[PDB]
């Protein structure tokens, strides 16, 4: 908890058992540092099926943003305020059934410059 | 044998569409046997305020 | 009662009361010779005086039955019944409705709406009559029954001036030490009690003040005054204003007490003759 | 239906792409939201009356008596109900009033 | 003049509209009974109860008795129309699925429950309907059918109440005696449907459902509130390891996570109380609470 | 079950037929009988459906012994599948260690 | 049984209601609501003769009869699945016998002692 940029989480069992549709559920195996149990899909889950109750509310949706079918599987958090109304706040990575978090094009620099001077 | 006998030498004897599905019907009392209703009051003896309600013409 | 609803009933001062009664006489009356049945001032018209006499002396009995229960009653339920039916005859006549219907009826609601949850056998085994004549009552009940609430204008909740008085006898075991043990006052307090409910105090004044008086005066009678509770009460809003407003009501309810007195038997059957021709004479409602 | 319905309308100009392509053709980009609406009804004293005033909790003299007419019994008390509901209502109900 | 016909009732029948008097809409209520004993109860307890305690009990989360006449045989009863119910309204397939909207729903019950407390006398049977939602949405409780007061005095206080599925444990036990605590515990079991969208605990019959709240909450502890097995009936129950309020409905906001597990604490005595639940800091909080203009509508 | 359906059947039709009894001499007498023959034909609907289930109760048993054949067959139908996968089970999980 | 034709008496007192109370009529027509009433209280009689007779019927005839058709379709679909089953049993025991019989024979082409002492024991 002290830098989720500099966390990593994985789990084995859930790599072979890995596909389009299942990339939310990895992102969802809880004990998971990037993903939270405040987001909907986990009270989603609490209930019964998953269809356009993501835009009938409007709240922390974890979405699947882009997909190779191997192994890289791009995450989006989004906070909506009404439907067809978005923002983005995040975006997870999973390269290689690891979890990244994207660095900002500017913290990455930051300590990039700090390293090297 | 056929086995496409109407609902008719099926239900032949009441008069009216007996053949006609409940769809067309858009009957609300029809739709019964699906959900049983509650039996909220046992049945009543018939009265005479009945009667002068009706009375045709 | 900070909970309302009896702040619409609770009528504020005698004169009220008396009018009310007054013009429900009048207005029995007046129906009966508008119909025309009668020539205006017949003799068969009662007087509100002799009624309320006829009533008390009644009520005195219907309390003797509520006590006589076979089945265990709680004091609640005597008091709700006897308010009902003080509450019953300030809108209506004792002709119109007969004084034994409505007091067997007052009670069986009563039963009802304390959760009694009486059963019927005892209910029947209690009153010492022949099970047809019972129920040729029992069927009056009924229709009497949904009248009652009509003309009660369906305010139930009747607050009973007991709760009141065990929380204070437990305010007296822990503020006070003055007085001790205060026990006989228990029983006195319980014998004023009953003489203050034959009164129209349930109308007039507010119950928790009907038990605090009880209490006064079971205290004054034995040996002791409560001044320094009296004080704690002070301990409060109005500063002095409080106590004279609570010694002027103690004033009142002790001179009631002293005034009221059971109607003597002889008058009463006198009355009661009155009355039972009264019925017996031809009313009839409508076709 | 050329003109009434759409009969290739939009479906000829299509802007290359904007959501496999690249989702970096948002460009025009807005916000400026607002609402204010939050912590409405938190308080909860509707407290009303007509009559003198008594504490929720006893730990006074009257819980250190702990008498009732039967004072507390230890089978019921699963049931709970300890007293101190009891003398809670008996006092709160006689005090109720004392003034019209 | 009756306008429209809802229905029959348990133990009553409705129609809808404009009486005698004033344009404005309300719902009209008939007295129903089984009157063919020549020797009739007149009218029954729960009527009884009913009228008098909405009569008494005026609050903006309370119905009440307005008018009420009966010339006939009949007695009439006036409540206010409403637009539906909680109950239909979640039950149906996820039509408009919302968050705080259940927390709004959640603060007009708890506001009505804080106001029955306060007068004193218990709302014996919150089942998840009898509760009902009108035009603006201000949901105010309804059924008053099995209330009654609770008080110092002992008297037989009324025992096996409340609808098998929503049932206090210390009923279920057999208990003698009785407090907030059924209530509560039914509010509770109430949220937990709005949450888990399904309802929490089923019991086909008494002793069933008592298993499936055990199971639930997992074995009470000894330390609990002991006697939990001296109460007069009581059967022990599977030794269940227990399980985790996070594992009966997985997530949400902790807040909404400890008042669960408050309302739901064992002892009779702990069970939360409407001013504390009032007080918890999770209704004073970044998520708003629903002023009702917003209040999701169905059909 | 069907004698669950024929109660609660006769008792809706009976509430039914009570509640237009009760709207009879209130319902203007004119569009009445319309609403009457509409009200037959309801409980005409009603009692032919009833009609086609006590017809149908001849024919009953035949059903539930076609019930019974069903779920033989089925179970053996899974009694060659649970072979096939046990010796599945076998060649690939036992053997290779 | 009796059920059936006291309904359909009653069905047919429905019908002629409906049709005299289709048409204005001079007689007291009020007999028409009294014989459906009853009717009605001869359907409580045929309730309790139902709590005499004590059917059990699944729901899909229920639904067939929302469909109106006759209820012996679903018979003679019963009947199909039932012929459906069995014949796909008696397939799959029946390729599993060729099957052993197309391996014994080459088992005992390749092994000849063995299979004959295999035919030997049974």
């Amino acid at each position: 908890r002290d830098n989720l940029l500099g966390i990593s989480w994985v789990d084995s069992s859930w790599i072979p058992i890995l596909n389009s549709g299942s990339v939310l559920d990895y992102f969802s195996e809880r004990s998971n540092p990037f993903y939270d149990r405040t987001c909907n899909n986990e009270v989603v889950k609490m209930q019964r099926l998953t269809l356009e109750h993501l835009n009938q509310m409007v709240g922390i949706e974890y979405i699947l943003l882009h997909a190779q079918e191997p192994i890289l599987f791009i995450i989006r958090k989004q906070q909506r305020q009404s439907p067809a109304q978005v923002i983005p706040l995040a975006d997870y990575y999973i390269i290689a059934g690891v979890i990244y978090q994207a660095p900002d094009l500017g913290s990455v620099i930051n300590s990039r410059v700090l390293t090297a001077v | 044998k056929k086995v496409k006998e109407k609902l008719s030498n099926f239900l032949p004897d009441l008069p009216g569409m007996i053949d006609l599905p409940g769809s067309h019907d858009n009957s609300s009392l029809r739709s019964l046997i699906e959900k049983p209703p509650i039996l909220s009051s046992s049945f009543n003896p018939i009265t005479g305020t009945m009667l002068a309600g009706f009375r045709l013409h | 009662h900070n909970s309302s609803q009896k702040r619409h009933w609770t009528f504020s001062s005698e004169e009220q009361l008396a009018r009310l009664r007054a013009d429900a006489n009048r207005k029995f009356r007046c129906k009966a010779v508008a119909n025309g049945k009668v020539l205006p001032n017949d003799p068969v018209f009662l007087e509100p005086h002799e009624e309320m006499t006829l009533c008390k002396y009644y009520e005195k009995r219907l309390l003797e039955f509520c006590s006589v229960f076979k089945p265990a009653m709680p004091r609640s339920v005597v008091g709700t019944a006897c308010m009902y039916f003080k509450r019953f005859y300030l809108n209506n006549s004792v002709m119109e409705y007969h004084p034994r219907i409505i007091m067997l009826t007052c009670a069986f609601l009563a039963c009802k709406v304390d959760e009694f949850n009486v059963s019927s056998p005892q209910f029947v085994g209690n009153l010492r009559e022949s099970p047809l004549g019972q129920e040729k009552a029992l069927e009056q009940i009924l229709e009497y029954e949904l009248l009652l609430i009509q003309q009660l204008n369906f305010h139930l909740i009747v607050h009973n001036p007991y709760r009141p008085f065990e929380g204070f006898l437990i305010d007296l075991k822990t503020r006070y030490p003055i007085l001790e043990n205060p026990e006989i006052l228990r029983k006195t307090a319980d014998d004023f009690l009953n003489r203050i409910a034959l009164t129209d105090a349930y109308l007039l004044y507010t119950p928790s003040q009907i038990a605090l008086t009880a209490i006064l005066s079971s205290a004054s009678r034995a040996g002791i005054t409560m001044e320094s509770y009296l004080s704690e009460s002070l301990m409060l809003k109005e500063n002095r204003t409080c106590l004279s407003q609570l010694l002027d009501i103690m004033k009142s309810m002790r001179n009631l007490v002293k005034k009221y007195e059971p109607p003597r038997s002889e008058e009463v059957a006198v009355l009661k003759q009155k009355l039972e021709r009264c019925h017996s004479a031809e009313l009839a409602l409508n076709v | 239906q050329l003109e009434m319905q759409l009969e290739k309308p939009k479906p000829v100009k299509p802007v290359t792409f904007s959501t496999g392509i690249k989702m970096g053709q948002h460009i025009s980009l807005a916000p400026i939201h607002k609402l204010e609406e939050a912590l409405y009804e938190y308080q909860p004293l509707q407290i009303e009356t007509y009559g003198p005033h008594v504490p929720e909790l006893e730990m006074l003299g009257r819980l250190g008596y702990l008498n009732h007419v039967r004072a507390a019994s230890p089978q019921d008390l699963a049931g709970g109900y300890t007293s101190s509901l009891a003398c809670h209502r008996a006092l709160q109900d006689a005090f109720s009033g004392l003034f019209w | 003049e009756k306008l429209d016909f809802l229905g029959e009732g348990q133990f009553a029948t409705v129609y809808k509209a404009r009486d005698k008097n004033t344009n404005q809409i309300v719902a009209i209520a008939k007295i129903k009974l089984g009157h063919r004993s020549e020797a009739k109860d007149g009218i029954n307890r729960t009527a009884l109860r009913e009228i008098k305690l909405l009569q008494e009990l005026s609050h903006p989360n309370i119905i009440g008795l307005l008018d009420a006449f009966g010339h006939k045989s009949n007695i009439s009863l006036v409540f206010d129309f409403m637009e539906t119910d909680l109950e239909v309204i979640i039950k149906d397939n996820s039509l408009v699925l919302t968050p705080s909207h259940i927390k709004a729903y959640m603060l007009m019950t708890l506001q009505g429950l804080e106001y029955l407390h306060q007068h004193w006398i218990l709302h014996r049977d919150l089942k998840p309907n009898n509760l009902l939602l009108d035009e603006n949405g201000v949901l105010k409780l309804a059924d008053f059918g099995l209330a009654k007061s609770f008080g110092s005095p002992n008297r037989a206080y009324t025992h096996q109440v409340v609808t098998r599925w929503y049932r206090a444990p210390e009923l279920l036990f057999g208990a003698r005696m009785y407090g907030v605590g059924v209530d509560m515990w039914a509010v509770g079991c109430i949220l937990a449907e709005l949450l888990l969208r399904v309802p929490f605990l089923p019991g086909d019959s008494d002793l069933d459902q008592l298993t499936r709240i055990f199971e639930t909450l997992g074995t009470p502890t000894e330390e609990q509130w002991p006697d939990m097995c001296s109460l007069p009936d009581y059967v022990t129950f599977k030794s269940f390891p227990g399980i985790p309020l996070h594992h009966i409905f997985s997530a949400a906001g902790d807040d909404l996570l400890d008042l669960i597990q408050g309302l739901f604490l064992f002892n009779p005595c702990a069970r939360i109380t409407a001013t504390q639940a009032l007080k918890m800091k999770y209704f004073s909080n970044r998520p708003g609470p629903t002023p009702g203009c917003q209040l999701p509508r169905p059909n | 079950r069907l004698s669950t359906l024929i109660e609660f059947l006769l008792h809706r039709a009976y509430s039914e037929l009570m509640v237009l009894t009760d709207l009879l001499p209130r319902k203007s007498d004119v569009e009445r009988k319309i609403e009457i023959v509409q009200f037959a034909s309801r409980t005409r609907q009603l009692f032919v459906r009833l009609l086609a289930l006590v017809k149908w109760a001849n024919n009953a048993g035949k059903v539930e012994k076609c019930a019974m054949i069903s779920s033989f067959l089925d179970q053996q139908a899974i009694l060659f599948v649970d072979t096939a996968d046990r010796l599945a089970s076998l060649a690939r999980d036992a053997l290779v260690h | 049984h009796l059920e059936e034709h006291l309904e359909k008496f009653v069905e047919n007192i429905r019908q002629l209601g409906i049709i005299v109370s289709d048409f204005q009529p001079s007689s007291q027509a009020g007999l028409n609501q009294k014989l459906n009433f009853i009717v009605t209280g001869l359907q409580d009689i045929d309730k309790c003769r139902q709590q005499l007779h004590d059917i059990t019927v699944p729901l899909e005839v229920f639904e067939y009869i929302d469909q109106g058709r006759n209820p012996q379709l679903y018979t003679k679909e019963c009947l199909e699945r039932a012929l459906a089953k069995n014949e796909q049993v008696k397939g799959k025991i029946d390729t599993m016998k060729k099957f052993k019989s197309l391996l014994i024979q080459e088992l005992s082409k390749v092994f000849p002692e063995d299979m004959a002492k295999y035919r030997s024991i049974r």
